[PDB]
């Protein structure tokens, strides 16, 4: 697997871009609601804020994907169709990547980090909150750098098989190419391990089902009366 | 449409 | 780069899933035959002995599997009770015939999407399944191929209530590694092509969740499952 | 245990 200036040029837009997707949502990430003992306001506030963070996150999810190769180049229909889907799973990518091993947390705001009881309390059920940490904990085993997140996540997005597709051909073309591209990259990041690769590729069917226990978990919001602010309502509600 | 059904993504992707 | 041990232990497993073929001829020859109120249950008691003899030969399979019977009768268990279904999707999409979009299950018999309602399968399933096979017939697999992609399915450590999770992966991998190795000599011009077959695994984890959608409209709907599928399938 | 919520799969697995 021989990587190509075209290829190394591509990966490093791609982490590029992702850097510079962060640092234009800096402001809308200022002013989530802060963070807050026992009391139905103090149990709204944590999900506030966490449904916050999830708001931001598909901003960048959004951003990144528009600086993706061919990405704009399919319909807006298929541009959406791909984002709806992949969103979640681009976002527990991202949760994995600021996985604490030591104390089982992840650090989403900097001097402040998040453990299961706090994803509980912040509005999380269980029966999703033990999937996150247990994938996250295999995801760190793999210690991905930035080149192999973009990648994990570009292939997510670039899936012709979510529902509503049209272009499935140009969708699956567009997935090879950044799936060849990070078969490249790991030959250089693990020259004696030809193992890595298919690890790699391996936690995109793990992602597949974190996102069924996630439809569950948006319909036991339903359920709790619990509200989704209009943009994650709009991508996960029924 | 998923278009006309998902008018802030669709904002957001606008620009 | 295939050693000796590869090609041996891949040419087993396709042998063993002929074996296993064949331990189960008469079992699918005793089916109920496809065909009211008594029709319809023929032909659904039809799709499901077929269903439970499937389950039948993909344990079986299972116990030839180099590793599987050394691992806890608990975790086998485990292992087999969430890739049954992805492992009879596999097979179905074996059995595709791409120009009337129908699926042979026995052998001068084609199914269609119709037949599959009619056996009593909802759209919503029903229609990926037929996608997925669609999908799966344009990258023309062979016996050797989904030999190994039901194997690697089979040794998922994530699935739930799995023990022996870096136990499984290890063994998960010999197979991952054994299929490169096969799709460097089968497609030496195309590395394209053993990922794409991993990617399939992708699809099936979805597929096998609008699956457990499809056992749960049964329940609104009462139809039963019989016995092994309903201690497999049901909540 | 799965085990003993899986009879008929534990008895095909034991032949
Ligand atoms: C956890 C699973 C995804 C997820 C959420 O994620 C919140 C976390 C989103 N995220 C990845 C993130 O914020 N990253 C992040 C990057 C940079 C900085 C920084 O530089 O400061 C800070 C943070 C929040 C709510 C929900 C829900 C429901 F809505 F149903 F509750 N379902 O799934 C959810
Ligand atoms: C398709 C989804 C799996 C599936 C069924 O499979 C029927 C078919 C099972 N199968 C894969 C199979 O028989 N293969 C097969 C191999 C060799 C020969 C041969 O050598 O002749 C013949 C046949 C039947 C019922 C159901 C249900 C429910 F019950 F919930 F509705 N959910 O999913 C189901």
């Amino acid at each position: 697997p021989q990587l190509s200036p075209e290829q190394l040029g591509m990966i490093e837009k791609l982490v590029a871009a992702q850097q510079q997707c962060n640092r234009r949502s800096f402001s809308d990430r200022l002013r989530v609601t802060p963070w807050p003992p026992h009391s139905r306001e103090a149990r709204q506030q944590r999900f506030a804020h966490f449904t916050e963070l999830a708001i931001v996150s598909v901003q960048e999810i959004v951003d990144f994907a528009k600086q993706l190769p061919g990405f704009l180049q399919l319909s807006r229909e298929d541009q959406i169709a791909l984002l709806k889907t992949s969103a979640i799973e681009v976002m527990l990518l991202e949760t994995s990547r600021r996985y604490n091993p030591g104390s089982e947390s992840i650090t989403f705001l900097k001097d402040f980090s998040y453990n299961r009881e706090d994803f509980a309390k912040a509005g999380l059920q269980v029966e999703f909150i033990n999937p996150i940490f247990e994938f996250s904990r295999a995801m760190n085993e793999l210690q991905l750098n930035d080149a192999e997140f973009a990648l994990l996540i570009a292939i997510s997005i670039f899936s012709a098989d979510r529902p509503n597709v049209q272009d499935q051909l140009q969708v699956e073309r567009l997935q090879h190419t950044y799936v060849e591209a990070l078969h490249a990259y790991v030959s250089i990041h693990h020259p004696h391990d030809r193992l890595m690769f298919p690890r790699m590729l391996m936690k995109l069917v793990s992602l597949r089902t974190l996102s069924s226990v996630h439809s569950e978990q948006v319909f036991a919001l339903r359920l709790q009366d619990k509200k989704l602010p209009p943009l994650l309502s709009e991508i996960w509600d029924v | 449409s998923l278009t006309e059904r998902h008018k802030i993504l669709h904002r957001l992707l606008q620009e």
